[PDB]
This record gives C-alpha cells, sequence and structure tokens, in this order.
C-alpha cells in the first residue's frame, strides 16, 4: 500500500534471516557438544565398533581392508596411467604419530 | 533513483544470507545424521553385549575410528610393511574405493535411512528419540 517501502519489508526480512542463521549456528554447537559427550566418554568406551558381518554386508563379495591409523596420516594414491599403459593402483600409508593397524576382512 | 539501488543492495545481502543459511542447514543435518548413527550403533552393540553376557572376541570386531578399502574379491593385492608399522604400501591390479567409518555406519542403516529421505515409521521413531527435543523438527524434515 505505502508505495514501494519494500525497504522496511526487506530490512525486516533480513532481520529474521539473521535470527535463522544464529539459530542454526547455535544448533550446530549443540550437536557438536552433544556428539563429543557421547563419544569421548567412558560408558561408551568399548561400544563404538562394527562387526565382521556388518562390514562384509555393506560390500558383499569384496575383499576388505580396515585401516586404523592416527588422524592426519598420509594416504597417497598415484594417479593411474591411461589405457596404453598398465593400469596399476596403489595405496601408500605413512604416519608420524603412531603405528597403523590394517585388518584383512575379506 | 536512490530507493531503487537500496532495494538491490538489500536483495544482494538477502541472497547472501539465504545461501549461507542453506550451507549451515546442510552441515547441521550432516552433524545430526552422525549423532543418530553413532548413538544408534552404541545402543545396538550395548543390547547385543548384554544378551551374550560378554563383549565380542578381540578380533571379529573393528573399533572406531577406521576407514575401509574395498576391492573386488578377484583383485590381487600385495603389500609391503615397515617394521614399526608406520609405513605400508599396497599394490592392486584393479580398482578400489575408500570409505570413512561414518559412511559405513550409514550403509549399515544406523542413520535410520534418513541419509536417503527414506525412513520407516519404526525408523523415525528411534531417529527422533536419539536427538535433543529441539532438533526433532530437522529429523522429521529429512524424512520428507
Amino acid at each position: 500500500r505505502e508505495i514501494a517501502d519494500k525497504l522496511i519489508e526487506l530490512k525486516a526480512e533480513i532481520e529474521e534471516l539473521q535470527q535463522r542463521e544464529q539459530e542454526l549456528d547455535q544448533h550446530k554447537v549443540w550437536v557438536q557438544q552433544s556428539i563429543r559427550n557421547v563419544t569421548e566418554d567412558v560408558q561408551n568406551s568399548c561400544l563404538a565398533y562394527v562387526t565382521h558381518e556388518d562390514i562384509c554386508r555393506c560390500f558383499a563379495g569384496d575383499t576388505l581392508l580396515a585401516i586404523r591409523a592416527p588422524s592426519g596420516t598420509s594416504l597417497e594414491v598415484p594417479i593411474p596411467e591411461g589405457l596404453n599403459g598398465q593400469k596399476k593402483y596403489q595405496i601408500h600409508l605413512k604416519s608420524v604419530s603412531g603405528p597403523i593397524e590394517v585388518l584383512l576382512v575379506n | 533513483g536512490e530507493f531503487a539501488q537500496e532495494c538491490q543492495n538489500l536483495e544482494v545481502e538477502r541472497q547472501r544470507r539465504l545461501e549461507r543459511i542453506k550451507q549451515k542447514q546442510s552441515q547441521l543435518q550432516e552433524l545430526i545424521l552422525q549423532q543418530i548413527a553413532f548413538k544408534n550403533l552404541v545402543q545396538r552393540n550395548r543390547h547385543a553385549e548384554q544378551q551374550a553376557s560378554r563383549p565380542p572376541p578381540p578380533n571379529s570386531v573393528i573399533h572406531l575410528p577406521f576407514i575401509i578399502v574395498n576391492t573386488s574379491k578377484k583383485t590381487v593385492i600385495d603389500c609391503s610393511i615397515s617394521n614399526d608399522k608406520f609405513e605400508y604400501l599396497f599394490n592392486f591390479d584393479n580398482t578400489f574405493e575408500i570409505h570413512d567409518d561414518i559412511e559405513v555406519l550409514k550403509r549399515m542403516g544406523m542413520a535410520c535411512g534418513l541419509e536417503s529421505g527414506s525412513c520407516s515409521a519404526e525408523d523415525l521413531k528411534m531417529a527422533r528419540s536419539l536427538v535433543p527435543k529441539a532438533l526433532e523438527p530437522y529429523v522429521t524434515e529429512m524424512a520428507q
């Protein structure tokens, strides 16, 4: 009605978009604090695992390696040759923090 | 023509706010899936163990955190390992893929299929029960 004055309407809308943004930002730090408090903590110490059967069924008929390595460990894959070269694939693991555990699941 | 340009400069800012809202909503929903899948896994294993009256053998179980390398059963793998186990080198004669533990958990169904907009009634019952009361709106949304 009042001519134009999409300003007061756009300005009011931008205000709520800030309310939506800091509501999401606040919900994230909620889930994050919620996540770490169920993980890091001790009555869930030995309950964070999958079984042999769990993994085998996600990749039915695949040979499976489970790598357990310190975070930041380098996992390097050479970019392969094209056709007219032998297509070989490779994984290089190198850690600095601690040793790496590799489990053959198959 | 002042008014006209200030309308443009507020629709610019609004578009910028809107897409940062889209990104944080996606990031939040990813965090919510991780919370659901993790708590769901800890509960399934908890009840499994307090039925067997015992925690599974040392093998037969892969503890988090981990990553998985999968390749065809007919792929030939050879491996070199350093003594300290700080360096491994694997050769494959065919392609492989690598997956983080969280996406293995999603494939197990521990995120109650929410990762795909597909959810049973018995799945959204538990999914919603695993999150704080205020973020149940998100969970209901991700089940379409």
